[PDB]
RNA sequence: UGACUGCUCCCUAGCAUGCUACUACCG
RNA sequence: GCGGUAGUAGCAUGCUAGGGAGCAG
């Protein structure tokens, strides 16, 4: 803003013409000197203005670049983390059962809503009141699905560990009663 | 009309997803490939590759969507609690949620006290509050969805009051944008089930 | 007035009471939200004093929790 | 339209923390909650009308608390300039008039 | 804005101009007079505005961070603020029960379990001290939260059952004092 | 853990247009 | 003597962008 092409120009016209006005001379020096720096300052307007469009305009082109930097390497990170979800839940098909009941299809399409049913190795039953639980899960091991099931562990809504023997009919009011069984299935 | 009729015989087991298996780089997946529908019948999609190469984004977008997998590799699930059908556990522990109460500004409320309010027999008293729940709150509101029953309509009658429908909603224009038209306010929302583990919206519009 | 003041209260008494991890035991959060959820509905103010006093009996009952002595010592409850 | 007054009064006294029970963090919360309740002052019935004076007074004590309350331990001095129209009636009448200014 | 130099320019030139006009003068000279100080009131002008609008920028800069500190610390008491809130509000209700099980428990008689309202259900409480017992356990009644129960059961910090004839004021202090009565409550 | 729409108020930043003003150039 | 042009300042108007909040289905 004090460097400008012409700045130099401007100032040394403007000392020049103030030397001449200060040495008392006609007034044609006078006219002269107006003239003079009245179009000195016209030409160093254009040069004060466009100039700081100019660097506007730049800060503006660099934070748009930095911005999509920035979005690139989010997608980036959120593709590499998509990725390692999908490779770990790939481990866990049992891939032996699922091959079984995959083949027996007749072209290799079969409904989602019985793979879990046929080939799931745990089970969770969510038991509201007593009476329903004499129903489903008495003992120690049941028959759900054309399938046995023996009983690994039982807690409570409060997840803490409850043993079978106090699952009782005098016993049931003190306990968080939604509770939860795991079963394994049986051969 | 007809089919909403004759899907009641069947098992419930028979409709959704139709899953297989594919191959990406010698490794099996498993990607659902069809739907069967309890009204529209057995659809088929029409796009579908067997063995391919290391996948790009929008498929990795695609099988990170679909519950195949999700319901794949997750435990049997029996819920007494509700009559609908249950599928899968995602995890080994079963979550409650519950809702805390509000909070109370007292100053105002002293200062509406202090000026003639809430007196008895008045004709303006509070009766709007922050209700609570306790921890069995989602799954018994979820169990409301028993009162949706199939039914079957009179579609002599039904045709001509679609009509009559289309003749009110006449005065409009609509069709297809591309995306860069679209225009969406508060892209700082939730995204979804599996999405919403790595950021809002913002980041898969971004993206 | 003697209405909306004991519902004001009940609301901080549930606030208070879920500010001390009281809904890390599923009875005792069942019972404190079904009685809140009734005072509030109440048309008459002698249920609302009952159950008032139930739900402050349940803070009462907890020895560590706070200190009903000073709180009763900072010109506060007697 | 006017809305039911009990609404308002429990949207006045019941909140989520932070976003009340400081009202002057939060003074535009209750610039709104008078523009909803504007309506009611021609109503017959009087206490109707006595919701929509409260929230201006409320809105008017806000003030003078806040500009007090920050004029006292620190030193800085509050103007009151356009801002007594918060708590007079026209800044909400010239909402059900015809001349969409916005 | 009566501080900056631009300020104290203008006030020479108006009032040069004002005492040269005043005096009667031609018009070369206030056509040179007002030349040269039309400047100076451009100059004092521009910054009678900029002067302001910064000062009121800075005034709502502090406070709004006022506001943020504020909120911030208002967050992080609310456990305290609550209590005191709440034992307020108690004391304004005022009333005999809710008065009465506030007094028993800051003096050490708490109860175990929550109060039943029925005209069944057992209460459980602790006495700690035989002042505590001869105020409330007189007889065989139970006056606790303004109402009316029955003893039926005194329990000791060991466990052994206490027969109520046994309590008396010398023949106490050989005893484990916490004691445990479950009553239930009168009609 | 926080969905889809619609309307309204407040604050800041930019753009466009208009009004007035102060200098300067040109005829 | 009148107009045009080039900067500068204040004021007003409508959009776009960002943030905070309120109501309704």
């Amino acid at each position: 803003f004090s460097s400008l092409p012409s700045y130099a120009a401007f100032a040394t016209a403007q000392e020049a013409y103030e030397q001449a006005v200060a040495n008392g001379d006609s007034e044609v020096v006078l006219k002269k000197l107006k003239k003079s720096l009245n179009v000195a300052k016209s030409e160093f307007d254009r040069d004060a203005a466009m100039q700081r469009k100019l660097e506007k305009m730049a800060d503006q082109a660099m934070t748009q670049m930095y911005k999509q930097a920035r979005s690139e390497d989010k997608r980036a990170k959120v593709t590499s983390a998509m990725q390692t979800m999908l490779f770990t839940m790939l481990r866990k098909l049992d891939n032996d059962a699922l091959n079984n009941i995959i083949n027996n299809a007749r072209d290799g399409c079969v409904p989602l809503n019985i793979i879990p049913l046929t080939t799931a190795a745990k089970l969770m039953v969510v038991i509201p009141d007593y009476n329903t639980y004499k129903n489903t899960c008495d003992g120690t091991t049941f028959t759900y699905a054309s399938a046995l099931w023996e009983i690994q562990q039982v807690v409570d809504a409060d997840s803490k560990i409850v043993q079978l023997s106090e699952i009782s009919m005098d016993n049931s009011p003190n306990l968080a009663w939604p509770l939860i069984v795991t079963a394994l299935r049986a051969n | 009309n007809f089919n909403v009729l004759f899907s009641t015989v069947f098992p419930p087991t028979s409709f959704g997803p139709l899953v297989r298996k594919i191959f990406v780089d010698g490794v099996p997946f498993v990607v659902s490939t069809g739907y069967h529908f309890r009204e529209l019948g057995v659809v088929h999609n029409q796009d579908v590759n067997l063995h391919s190469s290391r996948l790009s984004f929008k498929e990795l977008l695609v099988y990170a969507a679909d519950p195949a997998m999700h319901a794949a590799s997750g435990n049997l699930l029996l819920d007494k609690r509700t009559t609908c059908f249950s599928v899968a556990a995602l995890t080994n522990n079963v979550a409650f949620q519950t809702v805390k109460p509000g909070n109370f500004n007292k100053d105002f409320y002293d200062f509406a006290v202090s000026k003639g309010f809430f007196k008895e027999g008045s004709s303006v008293e509070l009766k709007h509050f922050f209700f609570a729940q306790d921890g069995n709150a989602a799954i018994s509101d979820y169990d409301y969805y028993r009162y949706n029953l199939p039914t079957m309509c009179d579609i002599r009658q039904l045709l001509f009051v679609v009509e009559v429908v289309d003749k009110y909603f006449d005065c409009y224009d609509g069709g297809c944008i591309n995306a860069n038209q679209v225009i969406v306010n508060n892209l700082d929302k939730s995204a979804g089930f599996p999405f919403n583990k790595w950021g809002k919206a913002r980041l898969y519009y971004d993206s | 007035s003697k209405m909306s003041d004991v519902k004001c209260t009940s609301v901080v008494l549930l606030s208070v009471l879920q500010q001390l991890r009281v809904e890390s035991s599923s009875k005792l959060w069942a019972q404190c939200v079904q009685l809140h959820n009734d005072i509030l509905l109440a048309k008459d103010t002698t249920e609302a004093f009952e159950k008032m006093v139930s739900l402050l009996s349940v803070l009462l009952s907890m020895q560590g929790a706070v200190d009903i002595n000073k709180l009763c010592e900072e010109m506060l409850d007697n | 339209p006017y809305p039911d007054p009990s609404r308002i009064l429990g949207a006045g006294c019941f909140v989520d923390d932070i976003v009340k029970t400081d009202g002057t963090l939060m003074i535009e919360r209750f610039v709104s909650l008078a523009i909803d309740a504007y309506p009611l002052t021609k109503h017959p019935n009087q206490e109707y009308a006595d919701v929509f004076h409260l929230y201006l007074q409320y809105i008017r004590k806000l003030h003078d608390e806040l500009t007090g309350h920050m004029l006292d331990m620190y030193s800085v001095m509050l103007t009151n300039d356009n801002t007594s129209r918060y708590w007079e009636p026209e800044f909400y009448e010239a909402m059900y008039t015809p001349h969409t200014v916005l």
